[PDB]
RNA sequence: AAGAACCUUACCUGGUCUUGACAUCCACGGAAGUUUUCAGAGAUGAGAAUGUGCCUUCGGGAACCGUGAGACAGGUGCUGC
RNA sequence: CCGGCCGGGAACUCAAAGGAGACUGCCAGUGAUAAACUGGAGGAAGGUGGGGAUGACGUCAAGUCAUCAUGGCCCUUACGACCAGGGCUACACACGUGCUACAAUGGCGCAUACAAAGAGAAGCGACCUCGCGAGAGCAAGCGGACCUCAUAAAGUGCGUCGUAGUCCGGAUUGGAGUCUGCAACUCGACUCCAUGAAGUCGGAAUCGCUAGUAAUCGUGGAUCAGAAUGCCACGGUGAAUAC
């Protein structure tokens, strides 16, 4: 599904985890109730200084096969149809045709 | 365009999974896509080598990959140097440390994948599909496969409209879950566009 | 109604408006940020906000501060509608 | 049912007494799958009409609904292009059930302060043959009788 | 004292696993507290069967992860030595806990 | 010096102990009348024992879990009827003549796909 | 009874009484009546004139009715004139909070004349 | 569509790029990496410090980055008749 | 410290493995004497016990080239690529599928019961403290039959409201906030206060359901930073009728 844009996505995951999760405290510590010093405001300003793609929220969490946005399952990582496909051909352990 | 995948419905009973290993929420996805990439690498690289199916398993952060193939000589190669090189690559993809087993299918003219890839080779070399699939069926009946259904769809020899043919011999009881039936399908990329071919073989009742 | 702590402006707009104030009013500003918030010092400025097709000049008055830039640059065009009586 | 005949169901007896037809009456009351509130309505209504009828409790209820309990009912068969109605003799099992259904509807249509009060007073006047329930029975009865010829 | 808690997908496989570990503790100087079935977790999935519309057609999937608890009481040194490296039976995940 | 039975109905499982001696009945350390005994289906729980002599002869210490009011009630019911193990063959015919021995399996039906409540569908329109 | 702008219904309990004045709902009327000590179940007819004389100043403490209606009008007027988006919609008779204008939201749009 | 604020996004306006964001091949160099300045809506563009790391053919390597040449790459573009 | 809390016990719930058990097996009647049918007993279950998966050959040139794969065909200093803003959320209207109602078998207030299933480590997040509340601070426990989400709601008792556009209804708007997120203007959810519209059971027409079903009550999950009145799933109460 347009490897242009799933290339965009591998880029944005790279950048995103290269900045936040570590330097994310710029909000995570400063922006909480504590010292109410102006320096904190300076901090949020430093939070717009950064590239927008840095934030994780921007991940659309695509398929790891076709890069398909919708129908994704984060337990497996594949869109619903390749879940079905691999499921029936036997590539995913434990999955069974369900009747309870 | 309705019938369920005959492996999938049957997989609980007589068909073990092609992947046997355990994982939790964390690593399930990553070793599953790594699984994908190792499988595509092998089946693409060995496409000529006639591999029947690939069953992989991951005991204790090590991966053991059993290759089921008709022509083991070429995948092992002279003095087994090639199996070593393959093992290096799949160590790279699957994560360290790779292992590999070569298992030989004693009668390749039975199992669905090998008959399928055969007649998709005949079919991509523009033999008449008719006696491609005839040749397949009579071949599987010679060994005494208790049943077979070979079906071919697609353009069929440049005919502008698609059409479907199939030949059923002996028992092929799809609704008997217990019944052991091998199934696969392989596409042929032909000058007129893809033409797919499915094969059901019925090896035994229990 | 949003942002419990800290009114929000994007730094490039607060700096452009800072050095715009200290230099005296001259020309409208070309900002694309609908996302920012009017501040007390911004009043009297004719700064043009992006409506998606072009920039519309809006003259900032102190009566509008707590609001944001966007809603004073209406994006969707409506017109009379089809209706245009029988 | 194209053919198969089914055995009906033993319905659990009312808690206070042993009358199954009363518990059935409860079932025709309840909406919203609520047995306990509508069953409370059954009781409250029954005892608040009891002493005023002068009979003790249940036999006032049978002597009550007996008057709204139809005898012949009219359905439509063998249409001649004008779709005429035929009278037929109603089952003994359907006559009291149909009765109870009619009375419950009667209570709901006109309205009053509470259903127990409403049910009770309308039933009390059903024992007299004032009620719209008994009137409903008679109009049904007239319609059956006016078309007896067809059988 | 120490409890190895083992979980798998197919129980067919898990049986002889817990069995050969319980008896490999038996012949290593027993005093084992026995296997317990505990509950098995059902992961459940409904995926839409077609590549494009007809939402009404869905497909069900289970993942039944079966677990067992063994909880051996007295850890003789040879027992704890025999319960490591002999855990075998590929496809199950056995968790040592002390 | 004790006798037992189980019984269960709709997701609620019962356990019932009957013994000779007094005639009092208790559910979860609390009296029957103040457990569920103030809500309709008053009769259902004591009626199997009413089918024969009730008097002061038999004590019931019973406990249950799961289900709602009536589910529990029936659970207990089936509980006694299979807890009358003493004289069971002699009271067996009476019980089956009047029922109670049947479990009455009859539990909720699964919601299916595309239909909202197990049998109901989303008002089909024809065009 | 006759406190604030109006308040003159009958057969009503105390909070239900005070909800008739514009700008006092159930909870803040309950605040009033818990503030001036009046019991809840008492209809205003049978309460003595003393604690209603307290009721008048107690409800006077909160801004109600007259000035409310005006301040509302002048807020809808402040947007309406200002040029704010929600003003624009107040002005055009559509919804403001962002509701669907496709199909519903004809409570403000009014029942169709065509 | 199992979940359009940005993303998603495939559409529109405007600012930009042309072997290209994405893959292999060649030539010519640099380690990668890290921090920081200005201009700008941001893309980007001009910079400045820092780092210089694992074979030993040492003329060569591994990975990543950078410029040019084409062979190509790319298209959620049309046709489910 | 009256909570299985601690010794203690493996009996029973419960869990999940392996088995038993129901097939016209037995009795009688009917039936071509056959297949089978009817009724009985035993039995937890009776003739397909209930439910699900499983969809023959083919039809609609049905759907999908926008998951993917693919032949042709077209664009190649642009139909390719990156970015900000806008837009998919517009609105005089018409339809479809739902939620909430129009009330007293009810609303509102206090008290009081009784579930199943499921999720969880960039997570669930208790106790305690602050705030009316959405929530905030602190921090334990838990890859979980242990810890958390988690007070089930209808129900039951008592008190009130008294047929009124009402103490029904909660749409609309104003003010003040909170949470997520670089960012809630276009265009989030939730809270508090105020405001309290249409609606008195619905025309022609039309739909689902044969029992734990309909109806009604809540609970969980996927997707997901946030964003369910949708979808999938679980249990509670629980009918009428089939001549
Ligand atoms: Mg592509
Ligand atoms: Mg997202
Ligand atoms: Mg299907
Ligand atoms: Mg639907």
């Amino acid at each position: 599904a347009k490897q242009s844009m799933k290339a965009r996505e591998v880029k944005r995951v790279a950048l995103a985890d290269k900045y936040f999760a570590k330097r994310a405290e710029l909000k995570a510590i400063i922006s909480d109730v504590n010292a109410s010093d102006e320096d904190r405001w300076n901090a949020v300003l430093k939070l717009q200084t950064l590239p927008r793609d840095s934030s994780p929220s921007r991940q659309r969490n695509r398929c790891r096969q076709t890069g398909r946005p919708h129908g994704f399952l984060r337990k497996f990582g594949l869109s619903r149809i390749k879940v079905r496909e691999a499921a029936m051909r036997g590539e995913i352990p434990g999955l069974k045709k369900a009747s309870w | 365009g309705q019938k369920v995948h005959p492996n999938g419905i049957r997989l609980g009973i007589v068909k073990p999974w092609n992947s046997t290993w355990f994982a939790n929420t964390k690593e399930f996805a990553d070793n599953l896509d790594s699984d994908f990439k190792v499988r595509q690498y092998l089946t693409k690289e060995l496409a000529k080598a006639s591999v029947s199916r690939i069953v992989i398993e991951r005991p204790a952060k090590s991966i053991r990959v059993t290759i089921h193939t008709a022509r083991p000589g070429i995948v092992i190669g002279k003095k087994g140097e090639d199996v070593e090189k393959l093992r290096k690559v799949v160590a790279d993809i699957a994560g360290v440390p790779a292992q590999i087993n070569i298992a030989e299918v004693r009668k390749p003219e039975l199992d669905a994948k090998l008959v399928a890839d055969s007649i998709t080779s005949q079919l991509e070399r523009r033999v008449m599909f008719r006696r491609a699939m005839k040749r397949a069926v009579q071949n599987a009946m010679r060994l005494g496969a208790k049943g077979i259904k070979v079906e071919v769809s697609g353009r069929l020899g440049g005919a502008e409209i698609a059409r479907t043919e199939w030949y059923r011999e002996g028992r092929v009881p799809l609704h008997t879950l217990r019944a052991d039936i091998d199934y696969n399908t392989s596409e042929a990329h032909t000058t007129y566009g893809v033409i797919g071919v499915k094969v059901w073989i019925f090896k035994g009742e229990i | 109604r949003s942002l419990k702590k800290g009114p929000f402006i994007d730094l490039h707009l607060l700096k452009k408006v800072e050095k715009a104030v200290e230099s005296g009013d001259k020309k409208p500003l070309r900002t694309w940020s609908r996302r920012s918030t009017i501040f007390p010092n911004m009043i009297g400025l004719t700064i043009a906000v992006h409506n998606g097709r072009q920039h519309v000049p809006v003259f900032v008055t102190d009566e509008m501060v707590g609001h944001k830039l966007g809603e004073f640059a209406p994006t969707r065009t409506y017109r009379g509608h089809a209706a245009d009586k029988k | 049912p194209r053919r198969r005949v089914i055995g009906q169901r033993k319905i659990l007896p009312d808690p206070k007494f042993g009358s199954e037809l009363l518990a059935k009456f409860v079932n025709i009351l309840m909406v919203d799958g609520k047995k306990s509130t509508a069953e409370s309505i059954v009781y409250s209504a029954l005892e608040t009409l009891a002493q005023r009828s002068g009979k003790s409790e249940l036999e006032a209820f049978e002597v009550a609904l007996e008057n709204v309990r139809p005898t012949v009912e009219v359905k439509s068969r063998r249409v001649g292009g004008s779709t005429y109605q035929v009278p037929v003799e109603v089952r003994p099992v359907r006559r009291n059930a149909l009765a109870m259904r009619w009375i419950v509807e009667a209570a709901r249509k006109r309205g009053d302060k509470s259903m127990a009060l409403r049910l009770a007073n309308e039933l009390s006047d059903a024992a007299e043959n004032k009620g719209t329930a008994v009137k409903k029975r008679e109009d049904v009865h007239r319609m059956a009788e006016a078309n007896k010829a067809f059988a | 004292r120490i409890r190895i808690r083992l979980k798998a997908f197919d129980h067919r496989l898990i049986d002889q696993a817990t069995a050969e570990i319980v008896e490999t503790a038996k012949r290593t100087g027993a005093q084992v507290r026995g296997p317990i079935p505990l509950p098995t977790r059902k992961e459940r999935f409904t995926v839409l069967i077609s590549p494009h519309v007809n939402k009404d057609a869905r497909d069900q999937y289970e993942i039944r992860t079966h677990l067992r608890l063994v909880d051996i009481v007295e850890p003789t040194e040879k027992t704890v030595d025999a319960l490591m490296r002999l855990d075998l039976a590929a496809g199950v995940d056995v968790q040592i806990s002390l | 010096n004790q006798y037992y039975g189980t019984g269960r109905r709709k997701s609620s499982a019962a356990r019932v102990f009957i013994k000779p001696g007094n005639g009092k009945i208790v559910i979860n350390q609390r009296s029957l009348e103040q457990y569920f005994g103030r809500e309709t289906a008053r009769m259902v729980v004591r009626q199997p024992l009413e089918l024969v002599d009730m008097v002061e002869k038999l004590d019931l210490y019973i406990t249950v879990k799961g289900g709602g009011i009536s589910g529990q009630a029936g659970a207990i019911r089936h509980g006694i009827t299979r807890a009358l193990m003493e004289y069971d063959e002699s009271l067996r015919s009476e019980l089956r003549k009047a029922g109670f021995v049947t479990r009455d399996a009859r539990q909720v039906e699964r919601k299916k796909v595309g239909l909202r409540k197990a049998r109901r569908r989303p008002q089909f329109s024809k065009r | 009874a006759r406190i604030a702008g109006i308040n003159i219904p009958d057969h009503k309990h105390a909070v239900i009484a005070l909800t008739s004045i514009y700008g006092v709902g159930k909870t803040r009327s309950k605040a009033i009546l818990a503030a001036a000590g009046i019991a809840e179940d008492v209809k205003i007819s049978e309460l003595s004139e003393g604690q209603i004389d307290t009721l008048r100043d107690e409800v006077a403490k909160f801004v109600v009715e007259g000035d409310l209606r005006r301040e509302i009008s002048m807020s809808i007027k402040r947007l309406m004139d200002l040029g704010c988006y929600r003003g624009l919609r107040h002005r055009r008779g559509l919804p403001v909070r962002g509701q669907r204008t496709k199909t519903n939201a004809r409570t403000r749009k009014g029942p169709r004349k065509p």
